[PDB]
């Protein structure tokens, strides 16, 4: 699942045993209800620029 | 950076700026409060450890506006595998003193899992390379921060689309080619150990490493970065261990 489209997952995925997947999140971030989509938890996380952010 | 564009203030906040004796060394990429990745061979030349510092929220080196944070370099990580005068394995990876605060010009760069960057970030086409390296192949280097947008391509097409010139490092699987053929945008002296940052589904992740080329814009020649993917899990290992004095470390690669 994790090698096509990366597995519908926003950040990170990880294959499992038979049709089982899991997307994770990188630290500073969660996993939302969807199980794919990673929100932001603190106020500076990775990889996201505050003032674009900010808008 | 040639054939950039000023990269406006606080849209790079991961760019480092390494400084030797006060002196313009090479880039970095920070991808945590303590963490900074740059280009292994930034440090061939160094006498005293001592004189190296790390700046993070610069963007104008003609001026201070307050957003500055400044750090000594507590450790240099450099792989077993990296030649002093050579290309491959080109990668450190810095342990500031004391740790940088978040803020608005501050914010790290992601360091992605290795699977991630493999099987989707090496597909994304364009990516951001950062510096306040040469403007020109033999010219004064940017006052400003300076960022271009290029394309990555696969080794076998670089070889392929790239002049013969002799005497040439090879393109190993701990590299890649991105930029231009025709002369007009790359990376160029200075912005060595800068990020080459790839956006995926709204975040920035760090995939590359400012580390070579034949001049700077050359027509013929794409710019060569470092394969970040091929270091994650040694980068990993490494943020998780205990400093040891004595400023550079050679740590085993794999
Ligand atoms: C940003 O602030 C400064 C301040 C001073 C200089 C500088 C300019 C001229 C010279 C120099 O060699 N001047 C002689 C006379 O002593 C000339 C014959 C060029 C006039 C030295 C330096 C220096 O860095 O020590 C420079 C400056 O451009 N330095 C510099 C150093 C090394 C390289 C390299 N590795 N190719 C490239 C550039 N930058
Ligand atoms: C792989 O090992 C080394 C070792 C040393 C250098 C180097 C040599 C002199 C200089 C140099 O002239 N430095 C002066 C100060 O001495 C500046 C004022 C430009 C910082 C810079 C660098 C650098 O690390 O970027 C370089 C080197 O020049 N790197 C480099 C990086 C990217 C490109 C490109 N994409 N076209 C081209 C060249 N590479
Ligand atoms: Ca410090």
């Amino acid at each position: 699942i994790c090698v096509n489209e990366n597995g519908g997952c926003e950040q990170y995925c990880s294959d499992h045993t038979g049709t089982k997947r899991s997307c994770r999140c990188h630290e500073g971030y969660s996993l939302l209800a969807d199980g794919v989509s990673c929100t932001p938890t603190v106020e500076y996380p990775c990889g996201k620029i505050p003032i674009l952010e900010k808008r | 950076i040639v054939g950039g564009k000023v990269c406006p203030k606080g849209e790079c906040p991961w760019q480092v700026l390494l400084l030797v004796n006060g002196a313009q060394l090479c880039g970095g990429t920070l991808i945590n409060t303590i963490w900074v990745v740059s280009a292994a061979h930034c440090f061939d030349k160094i006498k005293n450890w001592r004189n190296l510092i790390a700046v993070l929220g610069e963007h104008d080196l003609s001026e201070h506006d307050g957003d500055e944070q400044s750090r000594r370099v507590a450790q240099v990580i450099i792989p077993s595998t990296y030649v002093p005068g050579t290309t491959n394995h080109d990668i450190a990876l810095l342990r500031l003193h004391q740790p940088v605060v978040l803020t608005d010009h501050v914010v790290p760069l992601c360091l992605p899992e290795r699977t991630f960057s493999e099987r989707t970030l090496a597909f994304v086409r364009f990516s951001l390379v950062s510096g306040w390296g040469q403007l020109l192949d033999r010219g004064a280097t940017a006052l400003e921060l300076m960022v271009l947008n290029v394309p990555r391509l696969m080794t076998q097409d670089c070889l392929q689309q790239s002049r013969k010139v002799g005497d040439s490092p090879n393109i190993t699987e701990y590299m890649f080619c991105a930029g231009y053929s025709d002369g007009s945008k790359d990376s160029c002296k200075g912005d060595s150990g800068g990020p080459h940052a790839t956006h995926y589904r709204g975040t920035w992740y760090l995939t590359g490493i400012v580390s070579w080329g034949q001049g700077c814009a050359t027509v013929g020649h794409f710019g060569v970065y470092t394969r970040v993917s091929q270091y994650i899990e040694w980068l990993q290992k490494l943020m998780r261990s205990e400093p040891r004095p004595g400023v550079l470390l050679r740590a085993p690669f794999p």
